[PDB]
């Protein structure tokens, strides 16, 4: 899995099920398919959203640019209603840089139009780890305490990933 | 220390592991630590204020020192509060 | 002393997005953009000072007015459809810039009002035959979020994580 | 683009009126506001102490009509004051914006229509005072049902309604 | 920010199938919808902690009303008659939409309260010469059973042996 | 589709029948007009839901309301009296009708509350020297039956042997 | 002293539910007043005239969830609908304090957990008006019979247990 | 004529004893205080009017209330478990004073509500993801006696022998 | 009419704009009407399905989305008729 290979396998009491999701690349950035796919949509329907802007004419008032970034702000707000971003707000989502301020009249002369995007794809569960302690009878809640406050605090001050990768 | 356990593993599922002792490091603000001053025969940091862990730690770098048994009553005392 | 001169009141311009259809037309004239917290009161026992505690945000509505012409039509038709449609929003973005005549200075992001629902549609303010007004397109809108895109200042960003 | 047509003017818009089955050929030289009002309620997703507006019951206001108080008014009051007083009776109001210098007036597009409209005021004289010098104003108050458009090339009020 | 708008108090259309007479009358007015549990209260023996059991299901009364005019005498005899044959009860149909005018984007199937029994029909609430108010008509009817069967959300899928 | 107007509040004339006297005097309210059914509680057995039965059909008692005026002496008297009869009765007669001043377009029959028994009558509900409300005769009637005759609509047919 | 920390506002909570062995996403904007009541027996020592309260048979009230009913409320309804069928399946509560500014929730210390709760009454439908404004209310009382509180450093709610 | 301005609404303060804890959080709100008397008719028989008799002296229930803070946990725990000691009583502390602001000038002794019983303990109030009142707890308190002990002003003294 | 509004049912169109001086001068108007006339049910189709005990609610769901997808897709004609 690691290195790739998405396994297959007859599971009792599920069947058979695909155990692996993740690509070829060795960016861990688009480890898992979920992220590729997510970055494909978007582009994908940002060209299909774009084929009715080609082929228009480019106006005095160069309008046209402000339309296409108005297109892509709706575009992808539907796509974070849909889902395929991470976060609680479109600012946390994505962000889209269209104007003329980024459009050299040179190009333009040619037809050429530049548009900057960003995203930040939802990721997805792999592995889940539960590490549970085994308390003596009476002591629950105060040991419930100490470790509580003692994680809470370690990833809230960003020392939690602080310490050694076991095995 | 009890997130990174899962790191080192390749197969998707559910794994289980032991809680073991977090430790909760402290924010820094005025006197939340104290300096001792003593020796060590391996001068290892030789006048230099070195932070230590634990009594573990502190064995571990600077080996044999008559501060042994005050850095383990430090630590007692302290309960992983405050910095040595 | 002064240098960067500030903004004016008409150093704005002001834009629409009406479900899925961008519209083309700008708008004159626009109410205050303001972020309101409901506010409650209560008492920490210690003093008879009364404490203001914030909650229940709100942006109030705002409400668009333009020049009535023809081409309005299918901004009038489609502002009566928008709410017609659960899913179909109101956007409204604007421009702040430093304009001459036609010749805006655009700097910064733009601020844009997100999932804003339509409350009230005027494509005519009154009429009077012998007046010499300018007959005035209104459009109230109710707005959900204000955030900023469109540039290098983020002129708008609402608490989040990091 | 640029100011290639001038747009409408507060005096660029002619008003007529049916009243039952009568057809009224009088003008009136002033109307208020036309509106599409969404009386509004309130809700949270939960997930945030913001408060959302919901639209729903729509109602189109009130709107007072207005014109100078001349010999021949006399049949439109009498039908304002009786139309009511038939449950199958409406009020209609025909608005057609036009780009009139004198009596030139250029209509283009359709007139917008007040449908089904009931009478809630009919004020035959709004003042009286033998110093005062203003004309007479007769003023009606019609509360309309539905807003739509028929009359030309350009429809300015289509509904949602075609499915 | 919000996706799916959500349903607003007048988001719902009300439909009466009254014996075997099919109402096309539309009422305006409907009162809440509920499943009540009567409780009854108990203990474990192991604690002082009151337990609350429910049991006695029951779907309380609902009243529709709308404004009483013309063409409502059938529907007034109709439900006035419905309660003298046993055999015969009265359906209530409402379908959720997104109605913005005439305009109304059903979606789902509808929730049918299934089996009522009329207990009051006042087809005049009160009169005044001086009342300015619609009159209004009011039907109380007494449930047995909610479903739903017309569309594609079925959202009163009440338990069953689902073996 | 707003073709036939609803009934409004205003839209009835009401008039009483008190004993073998046919009273003349129009009576300014009204309250609400049912056949209200009583209801037990039952089981089929074979679930746990409470089933409606009814039963005990009821006519509410029916609150009428004017104008306390000279001329209504008469009334007063009469209403006082109904009762010492066995055999006298007061009927209520509700004409509906699309109201516009003293213009009105009465349609169908008339509502015709039969063998009603007097329960309360007020020919002053209050007396205050500083007041300036109009003083109000009321008088509650317990109605036994309803039926309608006087036009072409009875909209109250009960349910008899066809 | 001086107010360090502003306290909790009415809207400073999250609310969600687990309704049998299905673990419901969706999110109540209302809920009612959380107790723990005490019934009480009066009494007296015999040396005064003095009516001495005696706690007893701990009660903890109904409580009062409410949202907006949007679509995917469907499921709920269900769920809720069917959930008192099982004698084994219960409704959890999770109430989780935080300190939200917009979609900002800033959660401090554990959820307080209504356990063991069973359905009295589902509401859908608050109400239906065709000229209403209001957003349609879905409502669900349930009856708890034990609170606590489990997950982060806060323990809000700890009944006595042995020491 | 009026020298001392009166006392007002705001003019006390409020203080809990929970059992052996002495809880330091102060309370914002606070019902009613009486001494009420339940009654009984009778007459002398040598008329017909209706006498009453006092008697079954009850101190009728109290609700305090205060804004639902951080730190309050400690205060929802201690008022749960005080009623599971039967040795364990809730005691109020009520000093009038005149304060400005943060200035009190405390005067007289401290009415006490000794021996108190909890009877209920709201720490929510509501909640409303749109409301924006802060949220309240509220404790019931069934108080047995009342006393003052402090300063040189007695407020209550019940007749002793 | 067939249109739950006028605005769906007729339209008209006899103003000036439409008139042509030379016609007025013989004495002609020209009007322009459009109307979508009301239409009847003329052959009713039950389409009903036998279901086993205990799917029926699934089977509903299933054939509901399905039909109601056609249908507001357009896609409900596009087929081959049977006879």
């Amino acid at each position: 899995n690691p290195e790739g290979v998405n396994c297959i396998l007859n599971k009792e009491n599920y069947g058979i099920v695909v155990w692996g999701a993740r690509t070829l690349s060795a960016d861990p950035n688009i480890v898992f398919i979920s992220t590729r796919i997510i970055l494909n949509i978007v582009i994908n329907t940002l060209n299909r959203g774009y084929d009715f802007d080609i082929f228009n004419s480019v106006g005095g008032t160069a309008t046209v640019l402000d339309n296409i970034q108005r297109k892509t702000n709706t575009l992808l707000t539907t796509l974070y209603q849909a889902g395929l971003f991470y976060g609680q707000t479109t600012s946390e989502a994505f962000s889209v840089l269209g104007d003329a301020s980024v459009q050299v009249p040179s190009l333009l002369q040619q037809g050429l139009v530049n548009m900057f995007i960003w995203v930040v794809p939802s990721t997805i569960i792999e592995r889940l780890i539960i590490n549970i302690k085994q308390t003596a009878i009476g002591d629950l809640e105060a040991t419930v305490a100490l470790d509580t406050a003692a994680l809470q605090s370690s990833v809230e001050e960003g020392t939690a990933t602080e310490g050694t990768a076991p095995v | 220390t009890n997130f990174l356990n899962g790191v080192n593993i390749g197969t998707p599922g559910a794994y289980a592991f032991y809680q073991t002792t977090q430790s909760r490091p402290i924010n820094v603000e005025p006197f939340r630590t104290c300096y001792m001053v003593g020796f060590a025969s391996n001068g290892v940091n030789k006048n230099v204020p070195t932070r230590i862990s634990n009594l573990t730690d502190f064995t571990n770098v600077y080996g044999t020192s008559a501060s042994t048994n005050s850095v383990d009553l430090f630590f007692k005392n302290s309960q992983g509060f405050g910095n040595l | 002393a002064v240098s960067k001169r500030p903004f004016s009141i008409n150093s704005f311009a002001v834009n629409l997005n009406i479900g899925n259809f961008v519209d083309a037309r700008y708008w004159s004239k626009c109410s205050k953009i303001e972020k309101t917290y409901n506010t409650g009161e209560y008492s920490d026992g210690q003093s008879n000072i009364i404490y203001t505690l914030p909650g229940a945000i709100k942006y109030p509505e705002v409400v668009l007015s333009k020049a009535f012409s023809p081409g309005d039509e299918e901004l009038i038709n489609r502002l009566i459809a928008v709410n017609s449609d659960p899913i179909a929003w109101v956007t409204v973005f604007i421009q702040p810039m430093y304009r001459d005549g036609y010749y805006n200075v655009p700097q910064g992001g733009k601020i844009i009002l997100e999932f804003c629902t339509v409350a009230r549609a005027t494509p005519i303010n009154e009429i009077d035959t012998i007046g010499s007004n300018a007959a005035m397109f209104e459009c109230a809108l109710n707005p959900s979020r204000i955030r900023s895109d469109g540039g290098n200042i983020n002129w708008w960003s609402e608490p989040a994580a990091q």
